[PDB]
RNA sequence: GUUCCUGCCGAAGUAGAGUUAAGGUGCCGGAAUACACGCUCAUCAGA
RNA sequence: AAAUUGUUGAAAGGGAAGGGCAUUUGAUCAGACAUGGUGUCACUGGGCCAGCAUCAGUUUUGGUGGCAGGAUAAAUCCAUAGGAAUGUAGCUUGCCUCGGUAAGUAUUAUAGCCUGUGGGAAUACUGCCAGCUGGGACUGAGGACUGCGACGUAAGUCAAGGAUGCUGGCAUAAUGGUUAUAUGCCGCCCGUCUUGAAA
């Protein structure tokens, strides 16, 4: 039954296990925000963008340095 | 023969998964299973590692806890009970 | 024969402090109980539940209510241990105990010498 | 380093001199005399045929003395059925 | 717990114009020195008026017994209420002891009667010197010269749950 | 002041366990609660 | 202590025999029941009868492997593997009749049920139910009982020998000097 | 009638280790089919 | 358009289709150190794993040492006068299986015993130890230093405001996932109910 007690601890709250927490991404001014935080966080491109606009952002992500969660995804499946 | 262990049966579970309950030949007491403290224990190809923790009852059952729990189809399984670490 | 609890009828604790120790009954407080003191082997005199102890073949002269002095005497003139050690019943108890003393080094050389 | 050190001798049932962890190990009550043995020279760093042969000599010398003893070393231990370690004395 | 006796006195405390009032001694049999004094102050209120705090305990002292070597016999004198009313018992104990006698009596009491420590009553234990005086049957059955029974119920636990010999 | 500036102690059940087979009773009935006067000290010790 | 244990029925209780086989099943030892047919059970006859009728297989086996199972978790792997652990026989058929057989003292009736108490054998309440092969099975039993008094005449000649050879080996010297010694 | 999830205050929690109350130690089920007494097996035996 | 009915086609199965459980055999997928450096395949530093050592917290279990109290335990032991029966040693009487039998005094004798009572103590129990030493189990939380300390001639060191050190191995592996048959065991209309759960 959940309750409060089974919280988890905050250093490892909302932590992947590749250890980078998951910040949503549109275009790459939303990516360069991004730009040192490779460490602590990883972008996910959203749902909605087109196929054109997330190869730009891989590419700039893969140039940047920092880890997405979701790539071939709508450039491959699964 | 090449044994220097003694092949001991394991019962059940504490009633709790993560702790085994383990029968062990020739110990009717916790004074005589006292000894066995500490021991390494071998399920037997794959191998599953363990130790004895402490005794368990007065007929001489002793609990233990192995590194990934048993998978409760071994309940009567033969499993080793190796002298070594020794204390004596 | 028959093993019967009466004065003078040497016993051996089975369970108890002494952890085996022969004595002899010097008065018989009820069915269940019964006094005994055995001054040759150290258990000091008490009172103790026939359940602990075993009775054992031998008997002896002793009078009712002894003291532990006379009790030690009558022990002496019976010389009843001797007699237990003549006994195969204590020949099997030491032979036991002896098998456990054993160390492994002198149970190889009982190996060898059983070849 | 806390590695015992040991012999067989070699001689005596083909173990040489090694290096052994203490927890993996029973002590029996029968002892010899190591004074005849003089063990200083090899250390532990050392360990990174002749010296085995110079201490077997002396341990050998030892081991004369008290019967039997050559073929104990010589045997191997198990556990038989029926044999309980916790009575056991070693 | 095992039991054990106890000679308790208390003075139930001077006043103004009266002199040292009289000891009041007793011997207690209770497992402690505590229990032994509660005992003690119960058994006064029921002989004359009393109470703990218009009173107190002059000497607590654990009795031992002078001969635990020599098996006697005591009559013991129990008082009880079956709960509506209550009535006294006289009986006879053959052991070495009076504490161990009394522990043996509790434990008949308890067994027979369906009582409790707080239930039972103890008047007085008296050794009897000589013999013949045993009024009571199952004591004076160990008397008998050359005393000897064998023993009973000599049937014991297997300890192995399959026995291959019978 | 010293007792008040000391926090009430957190004690544990005996290690040994509490004697009598049912706590609820008065020490000379044979429970644990109750005045036990001097035993207190063969409790705490096994409570702490 | 052995790969197999084989169990006698006789003179022991259906829910006793029950509960220690299968707490030795699910330990993993194998054990092998025979002579079921004498099981006992206590209580009256007639209340037996309607128990096992208010159940309602008739023969006395059946009836034991029902009570066993009662203990067995037997809709778990485990349990299911328990019960095939298990084997039960009315009769000692072969090859076990070669083998000697065991007793449960904590079982037995002679020790368990006081003299003068009803009690109730299965061979009888399993003929009452519907069982129609408690005669031939007497017969057979007849016949080992005839083959077990040869094999005790023979085991009675090996114990004479056996006394003979243990004197032969008195009289040996190293056994003595090893005692003496030690052990 | 009930009233998305969690938490909080208040008349009359999660996980590891140990201890323990109430209970229990034939098996399902983890614990002595341990001991020691008195009883009772009744066609209402007695859980 | 749902819902519903009928013909045709494919597949499985058995009288229902049907599940869950176990075993069996297979098929198929994922499975790093891209280890930082040096040396002319060798050594060294990091990270993962396994073991050990030395610590810290929590408790569990032993063994063993010292000390105080009691009626300075009480017993016992040796003394010790008096007393008795469960009446020894004997004598006496009757009869006697010719050795045992029966009971009158008999208070210690060819047994012993109980009280008063002297000495010496020991042990038991209770209690204390900032007394030693052994085996277990769980926890390793914290991340420059600061404090209370301990010892060190001193310098410094440490078990002192939360784990560090040593040894070994470290991958086509360790293994992990998915899927399919055959074999047998159990269940098997539905709701509620039920124990902990089918029933
Ligand atoms: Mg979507
Ligand atoms: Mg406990
Ligand atoms: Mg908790
Ligand atoms: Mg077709
Ligand atoms: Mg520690
Ligand atoms: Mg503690
Ligand atoms: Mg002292
Ligand atoms: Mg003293
Ligand atoms: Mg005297
Ligand atoms: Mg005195
Ligand atoms: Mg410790």
């Amino acid at each position: 039954q959940p309750k409060i007690g089974y919280g988890s601890n905050k250093k490892t709250k909302f932590l992947s296990p590749s250890g980078h927490k998951t910040f949503l991404v549109a275009n790459v001014k939303d990516l360069e925000t991004l730009t040192m935080h490779t460490k602590t966080y990883a972008a996910e491109i959203a749902h909605n963008i087109s196929a054109k606009n997330r190869v730009v952002i891989l590419a700039r992500a893969k140039a940047l340095g920092i880890k997405v969660t979701n790539p071939k995804g709508r450039l491959a499946l699964e | 023969s090449h044994r220097l262990y003694v092949k001991g049966k394991h019962l059940s579970y504490q009633r709790n998964p993560n702790v085994s309950l383990i029968k062990i030949e020739g110990v009717a007491t916790p004074q005589d299973a006292q000894f066995y403290l500490g021991k390494r224990i071998a399920y037997v190809i794959r191998v599953m590692w363990g130790k004895v923790t402490r005794t368990h009852g007065n007929s001489g059952v002793v609990r233990a806890t192995f590194r990934n729990n048993l998978p409760a189809k071994t309940f009567g399984a033969s499993v080793r009970i190796f002298l070594y670490p020794s204390n004596i | 024969n028959w093993r019967l609890v009466e004065v003078g009828r040497v016993v051996l604790i089975k369970k108890g402090q002494s952890a085996g120790k022969l004595a002899a009954i010097v008065e018989i407080i009820d069915q269940k109980k019964v006094l005994i003191d055995g001054p040759k082997a150290g258990v000091p005199r008490q009172a103790i539940n026939l359940g602990q102890v075993v009775l054992t073949p031998l008997t002896f002269a002793l009078p009712r209510g002894a003291r532990t002095a006379t009790v030690s005497k009558k022990w002496a003139a019976a010389a009843v241990c001797e007699k237990w050690a003549a006994s195969s019943w204590a020949k099997k108890i030491a032979q036991r105990e002896r098998r456990a003393a054993l160390t492994d080094f002198e149970r190889f050389q009982v190996m060898v010498l059983r070849k | 380093d806390n590695t015992l050190l040991i012999s067989g001798p070699f001689k005596v049932n083909g173990v040489p001199l090694r290096r052994v962890n203490a927890r993996y190990v029973i002590a029996t009550s029968t002892k010899v005399s190591v004074e005849g043995v003089n063990v200083e020279k090899f250390n532990v760093e050392y360990f990174a045929v002749e010296d085995q042969k110079v201490v077997d000599k002396a341990l050998i010398a030892e081991i004369k003395k008290t019967p039997l003893l050559k073929q104990y070393l010589s045997a191997s231990f198990s556990l038989k059925n029926g044999d309980k370690p916790h009575m056991l004395k070693f | 717990a095992h039991f054990k006796e106890y000679q308790v006195i208390g003075r139930r405390l001077p006043t103004e114009s009266v002199p040292e009032p009289k000891l009041f001694r007793m011997r207690i049999f209770a497992s402690n020195e505590v229990i032994a004094k509660s005992r003690y102050w119960y058994f006064l209120q029921k002989l004359h008026k009393v109470k703990k705090a218009s009173g107190e305990i002059v000497s607590i002292n654990q009795i031992n017994e002078a001969h635990p070597t020599k098996v006697k016999n005591f009559g013991v004198w129990v008082r009880y209420d079956s709960r509506s009313g209550t009535h006294n018992m006289y009986k006879e104990i053959r052991d070495v002891s009076r504490v161990a006698a009394v522990e043996t009596l509790y434990q008949d009491m308890a067994a027979r009667h369906r009582a409790r420590f707080r239930s039972i009553h103890i008047l007085k234990v008296a050794e009897i010197e000589k013999t013949a005086d045993v009024k009571r049957q199952y004591v004076k059955q160990f008397l008998t010269k050359d005393l000897k029974f064998p023993l009973p119920h000599r049937v014991q636990k297997s300890t192995k749950t399959f026995s291959y010999k019978r | 002041q010293a007792n008040n500036f000391l926090w009430p102690f957190k004690l544990s059940n005996p290690s040994g366990g509490w004697g009598v087979p049912r706590k609820f009773k008065h020490f000379i009935q044979g429970g644990s609660f109750g005045n036990r006067e001097e035993f207190i000290n063969k409790l705490v010790k096994s409570m702490n | 202590v052995e790969p197999v244990v084989v169990i006698d029925g006789k003179g022991h209780l259906v829910g006793r025999l029950a509960s220690v086989v299968a707490k030795q099943l699910l330990n993993g030892q194998k054990i092998v029941v025979v002579r079921a047919e004498e099981l006992n059970i206590s209580g009256e006859f007639f209340r037996n009868k309607l128990k096992y009728h208010d159940f309602l297989f008739r023969a006395p086996s059946r009836i034991f492997y029902k009570a066993l199972r009662g203990m067995v978790s037997h809709k778990t792997a485990r349990g299911k593997a328990a019960l095939e652990r298990l084997k039960v026989f009315e009769g000692i058929p072969p090859p076990y009749d070669k083998k000697k057989r065991v007793v449960v003292p904590q079982a037995l009736r002679v020790l368990r049920l006081k003299p003068g108490r009803k009690y109730t054998t299965l061979g009888k309440l399993s003929t009452s139910v519907g069982w129609k092969y408690e005669d031939v099975v007497a017969k057979l039993e007849a016949k080992r009982k005839v083959s077990s008094a040869e094999y005790y005449a023979k085991k009675r000649a090996f114990t004479k020998k056996v006394a003979s050879a243990n004197a032969t080996a008195a009289e040996s010297d190293v056994a003595k000097q090893l005692a003496a010694l030690g052990y």
